[PDB]
């Protein structure tokens, strides 16, 4: 995974 | 109520400098440390340094030689700088509390910083409308070619919040990016009921209330 | 600096479920260890301090446990409303550091999508752009595919796609797909479609409109 500021989520 | 509250988004160049200030309430910063933490995509969560209660800074190791912290305890204010920005630098910055003065345990976050290091101009959204026409409407707004992020959208002033939907930014070919919000409603409220989505583009200070109802 | 490994990379469980996360260290810190939630749109929010001690207005449902170098997030009985990331932080050695983090995911049953159309204002039309945009609400799992069709003509290269997170309420998924064509090439053609398919749907959705009707 890796961090996503648009949505501050893990985007895996 | 202990709150952080940290001032708004937008874009540095790249080799220039962030500034952020985080104001306080509920607490002294005579008796508390603050702490800034950034989360980033390529390192994830990084502490990145504390100006203690008494006016002493820590910075962490790899910041030491281009991050300072100062603060005014009589404006309860806390001022976070780091000097030659590069592209990955790009982040979430916050700045947070500890439970006790001297601690590490996080318990009370700013709202969050989003710094974009970018070449780029900062640019204001269009606003356009997604008009609706089983039982149900969907209608909704698109928000087009803004930079940088982000964006906030909500409903009827935040009155309207159930069967919201307001989705990622996606970053279009041209560099800028776009999103849309929408919602669901009862398909025989289109008459009587006015909704409108609230948009404001802080890095750019652009704010639009845009009604959206079915087209003739 | 110590190295925090948190596993699983995603945790998929099923809600009621009692579920479990794992961070190690990468030498012994005792119970220095804390743990955090990251909603979506949402700032850290601290759950569980040294390992193990409760924090005021954190739900009971979560716990830790661990001493020396292997520790554990437990959510007793997991809700929709858990949808979120976790994170482990050490302090017992300078600087502190936090874990790459585990993503909770949560299973429920199969939901089809709710489709929508929308054709492009006539606002958007006076800038020599023209955005078609379709809905896909409130369905499960993420997986679903959208093809545009312009006069029958599959549309390749001028759309792209954005998923929500998982909903807090119903765990489900929207998806938004945009299709963007030059004025010119907007006023050439008449009949606009959305197609989906979808594990949910036995056969594909189309939603469509005619150009100037």
């Amino acid at each position: 995974c890796q961090f996503d500021q648009s949505t501050r989520r893990l985007k895996c | 109520q202990v709150q952080l509250k940290q001032s708004g988004p937008g874009l540095v160049q790249p080799s220039q400098s962030l500034s952020i200030t985080c104001t306080v309430s509920g607490f002294s910063l005579t008796n508390y440390g603050v702490h800034w933490v950034r989360q980033s995509p390529g390192k994830g969560l990084e502490w990145l340094g504390v100006i203690w209660s008494g006016g002493n800074t820590d910075y962490n190791t790899p910041f030491t030689s281009r991050l300072s912290i100062n603060k005014d305890n009589s404006k309860s204010q806390v001022f976070f700088k780091m000097n030659s920005l590069q592209s990955n630098d790009t982040a979430i910055y916050y700045c947070a509390r500890a439970l006790t003065y001297y601690d590490y345990e996080f318990a009370y976050w700013g709202q969050g910083t989003l710094v974009t290091v970018s070449a780029a101009s900062t640019k204001g959204p269009s606003v356009f409308p997604l008009a609706p026409s089983g039982g149900t409407a969907a209608l909704g707004c698109l928000v087009k070619d803004y930079f940088p992020e982000p964006v906030t959208v909500s409903w009827n002033s935040g009155a309207l919040t159930s069967g919201v939907h307001t989705f990622p930014a996606v970053l279009q070919s041209s560099g800028l990016y776009s999103l849309s919000s929408v919602v669901t409603v009862p398909s025989s409220s289109l008459g009587t009921q006015t909704y409108i989505c609230n948009v404001n583009h802080k890095p750019s200070n652009t704010k639009v209330d845009k009604r959206v109802e079915p087209k003739s | 600096d110590i190295l925090l490994t948190q596993s699983p990379v995603i945790l998929s469980v099923s809600p009621g479920e009692r579920v479990s996360f794992s961070c190690r260290a990468s030498q012994s810190i005792g119970t220095n260890i804390h743990w955090y939630q990251q909603r979506t749109n949402g700032s850290p929010r601290l759950l569980i301090k040294y390992a193990s001690e409760s924090i005021s207005g954190i739900p009971s449902r979560f716990s830790g446990s661990g001493s020396g170098t292997d520790f554990t997030l437990s959510i007793n009985s997991v809700e929709s409303e858990d949808i979120a990331d976790y994170y482990c932080q050490q302090n017992n050695n300078w600087p502190t550091t936090f874990g790459a983090g585990t993503k909770l995911e949560l299973k429920r049953t199969v939901a089809a999508p709710s489709v929508f159309i929308f054709p492009p204002s006539d606002e958007q039309l006076k800038s020599g752009t023209a955005s078609v945009v379709c809905l896909l609400n409130n369905f499960y799992p993420r997986e679903a595919k959208v093809q545009w069709k312009v006069d029958n003509a599959l549309q390749s290269g001028n759309s792209q796609e954005s998923v929500t997170e998982q909903d807090s309420k119903d765990s489900t998924y929207s998806l938004s797909s945009t299709l963007t064509l030059s004025k010119a090439d907007y006023e050439k053609h008449k009949v606009y479609a959305c197609e989906v398919t979808h594990q949910g749907l036995s056969s594909p959705v189309t939603k469509s409109f005619n150009r100037g009707a």
